[PDB]
This record gives structure tokens, sequence and C-alpha cells, in this order.
């Protein structure tokens, strides 16, 4: 492999979810990269420490299609797989119309809701998440 | 543009721990860390007291490790802010 | 040996460097990454320093040569390759472009066969479309999966009625309406067909802990422990 | 319970 030149961390990182004790992070499209490392650095940092102000953490994902963000379906299976103290609730909301889906948002909808699951984990991801179908509900989510 | 900035900031409000009138004009101070506070070694914060009635804002180097649960300044006595404060810290309640 | 593929004429050609195995022919980038590989089992060729095969399944294979003499040597060499195991047009360049499908007309194709598909899970162009035989590959990357994965390998191999290597429109439909309309006996068969690689009726222990870890050894043989035929795994 | 369920 070709070696590379890196340019250090520029993202001045606030991490204010540490300051509440119950956060919701949302993610949308291209913004829910960064969302991966959180997650993980999240689980990591209950697992080693006990009196985390932090209690609870609820990731909603909203996203048209899942394209290109496969990746992040593996890395959320680990940190659940990880989570041991139910730190992060994962809600992941596929957004797309249901004329235009592709393969794997239907093969998503009917191993949601058309296929019993084994461990409670979907056949086709294996997330114990539950993946919705529509426009998030903020406002009831929050109430 | 300073000022705004300044102003932008919220001040969080804190309750003193204890108090302790170390020799040669010493004051150490340990009081309650805000709930999402936190710093690197050798980062500094400001601190106001209004019992002077002053509201004036003053620099001093954060002399708590960050791994601690309360936060500690040891403030010299350079002038008259500092010297009050000593005065007010010398009594307890 | 080396040639140029042509990929569009929006998309640039690329060196690339052809091998001929006796029943496959690999097209790989001189790098030495395999980027396609094609399997002859009992197509047709267009001369133009371009030649098109077409491939009846998948897009046409097109390459653009420096001369004459290496694509006649290419040629001569992959008749006596492909005889082993034949029809030929000569035409003009941009009939040999024209008569092409590349990989992007492929993937609009394969979006009105999704599209058409999905809509009747729940007409020139759209019969072009459903007469289309879905490759392995393409249907592990329309699932947004890597090719060797198992579930790919299972709905593929499950969902393929003949065993031709490809998946038809038809042999979709069918498992899709299964899937979505199927008794919930229908679906728990379908899922105890899907799971098991041999298909002999029943699950073995490793075969279930092998399906386990598939949905992702001590811990899967534990949790396996706490055959088991149709009825057993219903 | 947490009332997740999309429009
Ligand atoms: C980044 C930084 C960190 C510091 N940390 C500490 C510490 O941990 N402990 C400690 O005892 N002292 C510290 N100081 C010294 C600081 O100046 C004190 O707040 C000062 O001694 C208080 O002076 P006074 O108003 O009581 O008396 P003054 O009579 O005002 O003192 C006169 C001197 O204090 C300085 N000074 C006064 N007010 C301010 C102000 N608002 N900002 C900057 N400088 C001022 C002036 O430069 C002057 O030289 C720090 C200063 C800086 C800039
Ligand atoms: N932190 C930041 O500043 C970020 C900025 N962006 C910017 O957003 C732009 C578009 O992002 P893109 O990559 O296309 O993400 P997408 O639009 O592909 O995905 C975003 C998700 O949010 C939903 N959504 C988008 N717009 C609205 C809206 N107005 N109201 C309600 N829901 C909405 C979409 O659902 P549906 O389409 O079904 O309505 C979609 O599922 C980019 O130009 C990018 O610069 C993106 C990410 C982070
Ligand atoms: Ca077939
Ligand atoms: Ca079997």
């Amino acid at each position: 492999y070709p070696k590379l030149y890196l340019d250090g961390p520029f993202g001045e990182g606030h991490q204010e979810w540490h300051k509440f004790e119950v956060s919701v992070l949302v993610g949308g499209g291209i913004g829910v990269t960064p969302f991966a490392s959180i997650l993980k650095d999240l689980v990591f940092k209950s697992s080693v420490s006990c009196q985390v102000f932090c209690k609870k953490i609820y990731f909603i994902w909203v996203t048209r299609t899942q394209r290109q963000f496969e990746w992040l379906a593996d890395i959320i299976r680990e940190v659940e797989e990880n989570d041991h103290q139910d730190l992060v609730s994962v809600h992941i909301y596929i957004t797309q119309l249901a004329e235009k889906f592709d393969l794997r948002t239907t093969m998503l909808y009917i191993c949601e809701r058309h296929f019993q699951k084994v461990l409670n984990r979907s056949l086709f991801t294996g997330l114990r998440s539950i993946t919705h179908f529509g426009r998030p509900p903020f406002e009831p989510f929050f109430n | 543009g300073d000022k705004l900035v300044s102003l932008s900031r919220k001040k969080v409000e804190i309750s003193v721990v204890k108090a302790e009138l170390l020799p040669s004009g010493v004051t150490h101070l340990r009081f309650q860390r805000p709930q999402g506070f936190e710093y690197k070694s050798g980062q500094w914060v400001r601190i106001a007291c209004l019992a002077l009635g002053t509201t004036e804002y003053h620099p001093f180097t954060l002399t708590s490790a960050p791994h601690e649960d309360t936060l500690s300044l040891h403030i010299r006595a350079a002038g008259p802010w500092t010297t009050r404060l000593r005065e007010i810290y010398s009594a307890p309640t | 040996m080396e040639a140029l593929e042509w990929q569009g004429h929006k998309e640039p050609c690329r060196p690339v460097l052809v091998y001929l195995q006796p029943g496959q022919i690999r097209v790989v980038d001189g790098r030495l990454t395999v980027l396609r590989t094609i399997q002859l089992q009992p197509v047709n060729f267009v001369l133009s320093r371009t030649l098109l095969l077409k491939i009846p399944k998948e897009y046409d294979l097109v390459l653009l040569f420096n001369l004459e003499e290496e694509r006649q040597a290419l040629v001569e060499n992959l008749r006596g390759a492909l005889k082993e195991s034949i029809q030929e047009w000569e035409l003009r360049e941009q009939e040999l472009m024209r008569a092409a499908v590349t990989r992007e007309q492929r993937r609009h194709l394969l979006e009105t066969f999704f599209r058409h598909l999905f809509s009747q899970v729940l007409s020139q162009k759209v019969r072009e479309a459903l007469t289309c035989e879905l490759s392995r590959a393409e249907f592990a990357e329309s699932l947004g999966l890597k090719p060797q994965d198992m579930f790919v390998e299972s709905m593929f191999s499950l969902a393929d009625k003949d065993g031709n290597g490809y998946l038809s429109f038809r042999e979709f439909l069918d498992i899709l309406v299964v899937f979505m309309k199927g008794s919930p006996e229908e679906k728990s068969r379908l899922m105890f067909r899907m799971y098991d690689f041999d298909g002999n009726g029943l699950i073995s222990k490793d075969e279930f802990i092998r399906m386990l870890r598939s949905f992702i050894k001590a811990q899967l043989a534990e949790v396996v422990e706490s055959e088991l035929t149709w009825e057993d795994f219903h | 319970l947490l009332f997740t369920e999309a429009h």
C-alpha cells in the first residue's frame, strides 16, 4: 500500500453531550460519518468508567437510503454488541419513498416487518435496533 | 466585538468547598467542579466574587488535576482584589 | 496481453491486460488488480483496432488497440480458446461503439428493472429491462453487501430456481411475493431453505452455528446448545 | 415508553 501524508485533526471536537445526563444525537445524510467514532468512543467511555454523568445516549440516524453508508450498519452492530450498559439506543429512519426503493431498502423493509428475527436481530443486517420508514417524529419522541 | 464575545459565554456559578490561608500570603480555594467542566493541564479559568461588590473577573491557573472531583486555585496576594479575597475567605461561613 | 478498455463516451478508457483461462476470460488491470471475470458455457464478436465481445447476460466487453495486428492476434487466440469448450461481424468504429451496452446503461436498465419489480411486489424499455438476468456481483452490489457474504450467497442460491448462475425477473418476483405475502408457515419454510447449505431437510448443529455466525467458537456452540427439522426449527 | 414511529 502507498504511504499517506496526514495533516492532523482540525475538528475542534465539542463533546457537549458529556455535559448532559441524557443526550439525543441526530445524524442526517453525509452528516452521520462522525457519529460512528462518537458512538464507539461513548461505548468505550461507559465501559471503562463507572460513574459517567451521561446515563443514556439516543442516536437517531435519518437517511433516504443507506447507500455509501452500509459500513455504518456494521459499526452500529459492533457498538450495540459492546453496549453492556444499554447506553446507546439506535433508531434508523429510512425516508425514501416506497416507489423509489432499491434492493437494500426493500430487503430492510421485509426483514424488519415481513420476517421474524432470530435473537431480536434482523436477518439482513443483524441489528437489534428498530429501523423505521418515514419522517422521524422528533416532537413526539422528545415529548 | 470582544465584549460581545465575552457576553456570549455563560459564566457558571459555583460554591467554595474549602478555603486555606497558606503562608506567604497565599489563598488555596477548593470549589465545586461544574458538571460538564472538562479541562487539560496548564489551563486557567477566570473567577469573580460578588462578596467584594466588584463583579471583576481575574485569571487564575487551575492547580487541580483534571482527574480530581473539585477545582483548586492558589491565589497570591498581589494587590487589592487578591487581598480582599483572602480577607473575605479568611473566616468560615 | 495489453489493451485499452472503453467504458462509455463520458468515462475514459483505461489500460488493461487480458488473460485467457480454459473456460474463463479475465480482464485485469495492469496493477494485477482483478477487474472482471467472465465464464463461457455451451458469445458474439464485432471487429472494427476495436474488438466488441458481446456478453449475452452481462454488459459487453469492448477493447481498443494500438494496431490492428494486435487485435487480430487477440481474436485469433480467443477463437481457439473459446472453441476448446461463434459469430463475428465487421462494423465501423461508431457502429461497434453504439452496438454495445456499457456499465451505465446496465445500471439504468437495472434501475427500471427494480422499479417494476418493487411496483409489482406491493413499454419497450420495460420489456427490455425485464428480460435481463442479474449476476451474483450485481445482486450483491444492489444489496449493498460484498459478493462473498453469507446473506447474499444464501439468498442468491435459494432464489436461483434453475441454478444457471444468474437471477431472472421471474425468480426474484416469486421470492419477493413469498417474502411479502407468504404465510408464517411459508416464511418459516423459506427461512429453513435459506439456512441450510446442503439442503438435506435438516439443520446440523455445526450448520446451525454457521447460520448463527452468518447472522453474527465456543460461544456459538453454547448458544446453539440452548438435529432440528422443519417442525423443530419452526 | 419511547414513541418511535415514523410518519
Ligand atoms: C493566564 C494567567 C493566569 C494566572 N494565574 C494565576 C494563578 O494561578 N495564581 C495567581 O495567584 N495569579 C495568577 N495570575 C496573576 C493575575 O494577574 C492575578 O489575577 C492578579 O495578580 C490579581 O491582581 P489584583 O487585581 O488583586 O491586584 P493588582 O494591583 O491589579 O495587581 C497588579 C498586577 O496584576 C496584574 N493584573 C491585575 N488584574 C488583572 C487581570 N484582570 N488580568 C490580567 N492581569 C491582571 C497586572 O498586570 C499587574 O501587573 C494569572 C495571570 C494570567 C494572565
Ligand atoms: N452539519 C452540516 O452542516 C451538514 C450539512 N449538510 C448539507 O446538506 C446538504 C444536503 O445533504 P445530503 O448529503 O443531500 O443529505 P440527504 O438529503 O441525502 O439526506 C438527509 C436526510 O434528511 C432528510 N431531509 C433533507 N432535507 C430535509 C428538510 N428540509 N426537511 C426535512 N427532512 C429533510 C432527507 O429525507 P428526504 O430526502 O426523504 O426528505 C434525508 O433522508 C448538503 O449540501 C450538505 O452540505 C449535510 C450534512 C451535515
Ligand atoms: Ca436464472
Ligand atoms: Ca440441510
